[PDB]
RNA sequence: GCUUUACUGCAGGCUGUCGCUGAGGACUCUCACUCCGGGAGGAGGACACCGAUAGCCGGGCA
RNA sequence: ACUCGUACGGUCACUGAAUCCUGCCCAGUGCAGGUAUCUGAACACCUCGUACAAGAGGACGAAGGACCUGUCAACGGCGGG
RNA sequence: GCACGGAGGCGAAGAACCAUGGAUUUCCGAAUGAGAAUCUCUAACAAUUGCUUCGCGCAAUGAGGAACCCCGAGAACUGAAACAUCUCAGUAUCGGGAGGAACAGAAAACGCAAUGUGAUGUCGUUAGUAACCGCGAGUGAACGCGAUACAGCCCAAACC
């Protein structure tokens, strides 16, 4: 909430889910705030995920601001444990990132599109 | 020295507690939603131990039977009325915003919703002097002109039993009966009749405070006896 | 007074201590009974 | 490359600024409607947890404890004094607030040894600490290679006899030369001048 | 043991200052905090309470 | 605690039923109010000093005091010539 | 049995007695189903916790012990020929807690200043020295050295 600057349609939410899902069988994804947090800083990033139901919410303050300065695109989710499942995980996870997309470079691409519109 | 009295009271021993468990109930205004859809009926007019002055039993419409602050001319089978919408007689209750200005009231709640705090004493009442949107003054018995919520809840009239100042005590034997409802230690022994060790004006060959009795507001409790932060004194002047 | 069944018990007790040294037992030690109290001199516990 | 970890120890350096500062101010209004002792599932400040000796593990709890603020709670003196012991104002206790939050802590969870604690601020009527504590009969702890030890027999209520760090340290054991005269092994032994 | 304008201190009260404590020498606001209200909500408000310290008073106490 | 209490209350003191009365004194002490000016601590601020600090000085000045006023059914006083 | 009686009995089916192990082990008692001056009333880990199959299912705590030990609270008589700083003294006493011993402990050390020592207790000494102090009365170390015994390791993070 205090990290959080803007609202995703559960819509959108949907299709990022998805994207994770199918990049995580084809391509490769982190799990992980801490892996999460390397992978912006090493660049090896093209998407992340971050949940809003963090708490507390120190864990993830930082993805935000640290995702400007290195120009790596970010979301929300609203569970926690959903970006786990989409994840392909069996507990929860607070972020999460594509690191290199899989066949979904193409919807990858539209969904970090259409946060940049909606600011 | 010792604890003089006024520090052994704080303890609130025995000694000096009211006998609360012989009290009938706290006279509180009823507590209702709005509409003023509440009526009740004075079922009966009973003595109030804590106070000396007597209470009207009310059962109301929807079945609660309550002791109420009774103000003068109020009796059995009448009809008293608690809302915004209230009727304007002796012994409703409403907010000061529904009372017209130079009505007697009594009971005045201090702040909206508390159940009354000023004028419950005997014969006494507050004075509704001025209106308005953000403020009703009301007089208090006192004297004092206090500025109150409109929306502060009061009952019409003055409180029953006036008077009852105006006849003589007589003897001791009744100050004594009275006392005994009340958590007051009595009767009084002069601090100038006590010996030195147990109050500042105890000691010496003949009885005199051994000093100014005016104390200053600043004085801790022990010290603090006599005339306190008196602006003046006697009668002159 | 009112006894309880337990204060009863501990009375009881108390009576039975209050006999002689048996006589036999004066022959095999070959020459008192120290506790010896009485209801009026003595006082009991409780 | 850096932590994430790093990047709370970072927020926590200055809690009064950045989005720390708005976290607090939200947080401790719950705070102060919370109990004097209160579990939470998770540290409020990770790294420094972790970093105390803290796992995500079965026999591992953490708790938050509030303290009044301010210096002592004395009662003055009823028999007579030599100005010198008639003080009753300024004078303060000999254990910081820390180490009272750990032994509430502790005697909360009668079973559990704690094992570290750490500041997670104040208001300017009391503290907050959080503690993290260990169950040594839980065997997912008997079994942990760095946590085992706290397990033994002379462990036990180890916070009341002062074996924890802020213990070690309130007792003027961070030193090991000059001015550790007085109080290695201990303050008693050196007579309580330490 | 008792007294006081004996000596020296200690509680306690008043007062300033710093922290709690926020936004736009006089001011507005609300979001902490306080109070009233069963609740909605109302009153107050960066004050007050509380921690720290400074000056004054200080046989109430040693 | 007072307090299921709210000034027709209850706290703190003095005198001690009724009756007829209760004079003069506010300089000292006490309490309270006011206060142009004077005095009045610490923090912050300014000058000097110190590559910093100790420290010296300054500006500002709360209560309090100086000063003024009220007050004796307040402590008490009501003489010598 | 102490205990030297009377009566009677047990023991070669090896008693008595002793060692080790086991059985029985009323009620109150931390005392724990609720209550109570050692008893009573109608199935019990009461209470706080951890884990949890979320059910008291599995577990912990509680109280004791001569002192010793660790962490907290902390006097006064007394000395100073009075007394206030100081002293008595971190003593007496109080609260909490562990063990068979505690506590300490592998340097952000020492500073015989070095081209030197090398975790920590403790003992002897260093020394009534340095230091404190109405610079009064009094208080009072350490490094080092000689001994005793010796022992050194584990995390957090980086990378996975
Ligand atoms: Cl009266
Ligand atoms: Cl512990
Ligand atoms: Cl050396
Ligand atoms: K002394
Ligand atoms: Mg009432
Ligand atoms: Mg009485
Ligand atoms: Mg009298
Ligand atoms: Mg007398
Ligand atoms: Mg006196
Ligand atoms: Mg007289
Ligand atoms: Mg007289
Ligand atoms: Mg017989
Ligand atoms: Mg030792
Ligand atoms: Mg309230
Ligand atoms: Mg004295
Ligand atoms: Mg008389
Ligand atoms: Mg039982
Ligand atoms: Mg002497
Ligand atoms: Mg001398
Ligand atoms: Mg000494
Ligand atoms: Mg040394
Ligand atoms: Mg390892
Ligand atoms: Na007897
Ligand atoms: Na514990
Ligand atoms: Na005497
Ligand atoms: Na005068
Ligand atoms: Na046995
Ligand atoms: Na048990
Ligand atoms: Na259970
Ligand atoms: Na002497
Ligand atoms: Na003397
Ligand atoms: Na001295
Ligand atoms: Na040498
Ligand atoms: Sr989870
Ligand atoms: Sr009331
Ligand atoms: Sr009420
Ligand atoms: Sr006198
Ligand atoms: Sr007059
Ligand atoms: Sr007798
Ligand atoms: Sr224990
Ligand atoms: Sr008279
Ligand atoms: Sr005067
Ligand atoms: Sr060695």
């Amino acid at each position: 909430p205090v990290y959080v600057d803007f609202d995703v349609p559960a819509d959108l939410e949907d299709d990022a889910l998805e994207a994770l899902e199918v990049a995580r069988d084809t391509g490769a994804v982190k799990k992980g705030t801490n892996e999460t947090t390397k992978s912006i800083e090493r660049g090896s990033a093209e998407l992340v995920f971050v949940a809003e139901d963090v708490q507390p919410e120190e864990i993830v303050m930082h993805i935000p601001e640290l995702a400007d300065e290195k120009g790596v695109p970010f979301i929300f989710v609203e569970q926690q444990d959903d970006l786990g499942h989409a994840a392909g995980l069996e507990v929860g996870s607070a972020a999460a990132a594509v690191t290199d997309a899989g066949e979904a470079d193409a919807d990858v691409e539209d969904i970090a599109d259409k946060v940049e519109e909606l600011r | 020295g010792r604890r003089i009295q006024g520090q052994r009271r704080g303890r609130g021993t025995s000694t000096f507690r009211a006998p609360s468990h012989r009290y009938k109930a706290d006279l509180e205004h009823r507590k209702v939603e709005d509409g003023d859809v509440i009526a009740g009926t004075v079922v009966d007019i009973e003595h109030d131990p804590a106070r000396s002055a007597p209470v009207a039993a009310v059962e109301f419409e929807d079945g609660d039977r309550r002791l109420i602050l009774a103000p003068e001319g109020v009796g059995v089978g009448d009809e008293l009325q608690v809302g915004v919408s209230a009727e304007i007689a002796p012994g409703n209750t409403l907010p000061l915003a529904e009372i017209p200005e130079g009505v007697p009231v009594c009971n005045v709640e201090s702040s909206p919703g508390d159940g009354g705090k000023f004028a419950r004493a005997s014969g006494v009442n507050a004075q509704l002097l001025t209106h308005d949107r953000n403020v009703a003054v009301v007089k208090l018995p006192s004297g004092e002109m206090k500025r109150l919520d409109p929306q502060c809840r009061a009952t019409i009239g003055v409180v029953a039993g006036g008077g009852r100042t105006d006849k003589p005590f007589v003897k001791a034997g009744n100050k004594h009966h009275k006392m005994k409802a009340r958590g007051t230690k009595w009767p009084n022994v002069r601090g100038v009749a006590m010996n030195a060790v147990d109050h500042p004006f105890g000691g010496g060959g003949r009885q005199h405070p051994g000093k100014p009795k005016s104390i200053s507001r600043n004085a801790p409790p022990g010290r603090k006896v006599g005339d306190i932060a008196s602006k003046r004194t006697g009668r002159g002047g | 007074g009112k006894k309880s069944k337990a204060t009863k018990k501990r009375l009881a007790k108390l009576d039975n201590q209050n006999s002689r040294v048996p006589a036999w037992v004066m022959l095999k030690t070959d020459r008192r009974n120290h506790k010896r109290r009485h209801w009026r001199r003595n006082d009991t516990d409780e | 490359a850096r932590s994430a970890y790093s990047y709370i120890r970072d927020a926590w350096e200055n809690p009064g600024d950045g989005q720390l500062a708005e976290l607090q101010w939200q947080r401790q209004q719950e705070w102060r409607n919370e109990g004097a002792v209160e579990r939470i599932e998770r540290p409020t400040r990770l790294d420094k947890a972790r970093s105390q000796g803290y796992k995500a593990k079965q026999g591992v709890i953490v708790a938050r404890v509030s303290v009044r603020k301010g210096s002592a709670r004395k009662r003055r003196h009823k028999a007579g004094r030599r100005s010198k012991r008639q003080g009753v104002t300024r004078i303060t206790r000999r254990k910081d607030i820390q180490r009272v939050a750990e032994e509430r802590a502790s005697r909360t969870f009668p079973n559990l040894r704690v094992l570290n604690s750490y500041s997670v601020g104040q208001d300017g009527r009391q503290k907050w600490h959080e503690v993290i504590l260990i169950d040594p009969n839980h065997p997912a702890i008997q079994n942990d290679d760095d946590l085992s030890w706290i397990c033994a027999d002379d462990q036990a209520d180890r916070v009341f006899r002062g074996l924890t760090g802020a213990g070690r340290r309130n007792r003027g054991l961070s030193g090991k030369g000059k001015g550790s005269e007085k109080t290695r092994p201990s303050l008693r032994s050196n007579g309580g001048k330490a």
